[PDB]
């Protein structure tokens, strides 16, 4: 998105009723760090929420 | 207080009545501690008590 | 197992192990003491018979 | 062709001495009383895979076999390990080598090393970049098959090397070997008074 | 018994990722260290090398 | 002890402690129950004598 939310007024967008595809978001390199807590970042494509 | 190839430890060393095999170094106990070594730079075999 | 890689799944599992194992060992101890009581009763019953 | 792998697929699994104790262990082993494929030396060089270690043996006393060939494609375009018998030194080399469909001695190097009434029983296995070579030279009086009886291969050489090996050949010469495959087994090993293995049990057999 | 020196060069934000068992692009696709790894990792900055 | 400094050697040791101590306590409990059984047998034997 071209314009983002400030931390004071931070944006919560919600996601449901869709098929995720995190693998293409993982497998691409544009991110300084990609950390997940209680969950491992490779494994998200297996679970279902 | 010995140190054989980095394995420190304490005990009294004595000559071996055992017959040792020419690829091994360490004779090991039920307790899983060293009982018999070969010298890292001699061919004599020593029983550890 | 369905949500983590090795190095942290092993930790969480290990937390489960120390405690499921503890439960089992508690059960064993209780049953042993209860069995000894039952043995005393059985020897008494054999004596009565 | 097939014969019965009696009990002589056993070796010392580690360099740790023990005496007069039965010690469970697990390692790769040739399972007891399974089949072992048999072949014949004629005049060939049949194609054999390397599967999680290999058991090999040859009843011989005249050294028809000149050495061994190990690699993954064998066309001078992979790092293929070679063993050759000079009759003075069992030499191991790790270089790219040119091979044909009948390559032997008869009538980019990165390693150099200079070392029928008898079974010359050998075992080769490649793990974690270690190529471990075991052996035993034992007397017998029979020849068609390995006999009922016990033998314990000892290590001769631990070469760390670190190349992939998934196929192999062996040398013949112009002037009746065996082969089997090791697989993961839990074994029980009886070290005797002298510290030599005398008998073992394949824990998952029966 | 052995020592292996594993030599290469890498970008800076990706040495966050080189740790053993830690996932990421360089760790899983290029070069991996096992979770039971023992050894030392050295890194030094290169600005004239 | 021969391969680590304090703050992590203490951790690995502590892992060993909780479990060697557990083994010892298991042994103690088993021996206690076995001793009580032996006591019952001994009182019976004294009664017979
Ligand atoms: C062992 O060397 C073999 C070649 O014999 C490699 O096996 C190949 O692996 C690739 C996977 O990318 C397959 O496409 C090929 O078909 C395999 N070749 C054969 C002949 O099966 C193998 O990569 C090496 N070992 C490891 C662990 O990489
Ligand atoms: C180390 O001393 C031993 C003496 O047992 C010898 O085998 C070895 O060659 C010596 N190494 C040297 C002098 O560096
Ligand atoms: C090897 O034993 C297996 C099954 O027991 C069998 O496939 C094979 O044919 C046997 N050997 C011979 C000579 O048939
Ligand atoms: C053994 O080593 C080299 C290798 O070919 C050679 O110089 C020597 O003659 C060989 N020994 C023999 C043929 O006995
Ligand atoms: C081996 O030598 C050949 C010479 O034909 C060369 O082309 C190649 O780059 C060298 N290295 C390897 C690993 O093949
Ligand atoms: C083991 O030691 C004894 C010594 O009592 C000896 O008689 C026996 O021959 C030795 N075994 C071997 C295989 O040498």
């Amino acid at each position: 998105a071209t314009r983002f939310a400030s931390v004071y007024a931070w944006n919560r967008k919600r996601i449901s009723n869709c098929v995720a595809d995190y693998s293409v978001l993982y497998n691409s390199a544009s991110f300084s760090t990609f950390k997940c807590y209680g969950v491992s970042p490779t494994k998200l494509n297996d679970l279902c929420f | 207080n010995f140190n054989f190839n980095g394995l420190t430890g304490t005990g009294v060393l004595t000559e071996s009545n055992k017959k040792f095999l020419p690829f091994q170094q360490f004779g090991r106990d039920i307790a899983d501690t060293t009982d018999a070594v070969r010298d890292p730079q001699t061919l004599e075999i020593l029983d550890i008590t | 197992l369905s949500r983590l890689d090795k190095v942290e799944a092993e930790v969480q599992i290990d937390r489960l192990i120390t405690g499921r194992l503890q439960s089992l060992q508690t059960y064993v101890t209780q049953q042993l003491i209860r069995a000894a009581e039952i043995r005393a009763s059985a020897n008494l019953a054999a004596t009565k018979m | 062709a097939y014969t019965n792998s009696f009990t002589r697929g056993v070796y010392y699994p580690d360099k740790v001495f023990r005496s007069s104790v039965l010690h469970s262990t697990q390692d790769l082993f040739l399972p007891f009383f399974s089949n072992v494929t048999w072949f014949h030396a004629i005049h060939d060089n049949p194609v054999l895979p390397f599967n999680d270690g290999v058991y090999f043996a040859s009843t011989e006393k005249s050294n028809i076999i000149r050495g061994w060939i190990f690699g993954t494609t064998l066309d001078s375009k992979t790092q293929s390990l070679l063993i050759v018998n000079n009759a003075t030194n069992v030499v191991i080399k790790v270089c790219e080598f040119q091979f044909c469909n009948d390559p032997f001695l008869g009538v980019n190097c990165t390693f150099e090393y200079v070392s029928f009434k008898n079974l010359r029983e050998f075992v080769f296995k490649n793990i974690d970049g270690y190529f471990k070579i075991y052996s035993k030279h034992t007397p017998i009086n029979l020849v068609r098959d390995l006999p009922q009886g016990f033998s314990a291969l000892e290590p001769l050489v631990d070469l760390p090397i670190g190349i992939n090996i998934t196929r192999f050949q062996t040398l013949l010469a112009l002037h009746a070997y065996y082969v089997g495959y090791l697989q993961p087994r839990t074994f029980l090993l009886k070290y005797n008074e002298n510290g030599t293995i005398t008998d073992a049990v394949d824990c998952a057999l029966d | 018994t052995n020592v292996y020196a594993d030599s290469f060069v890498i970008r800076g934000d990706e040495v966050r990722q080189i740790a053993p068992g830690q996932t990421g692009k360089i760790a899983d696709y290029n070069y991996k260290l096992p979770d039971d790894f023992t050894g030392c990792v050295i890194a030094w900055n290169s600005n004239n090398l």
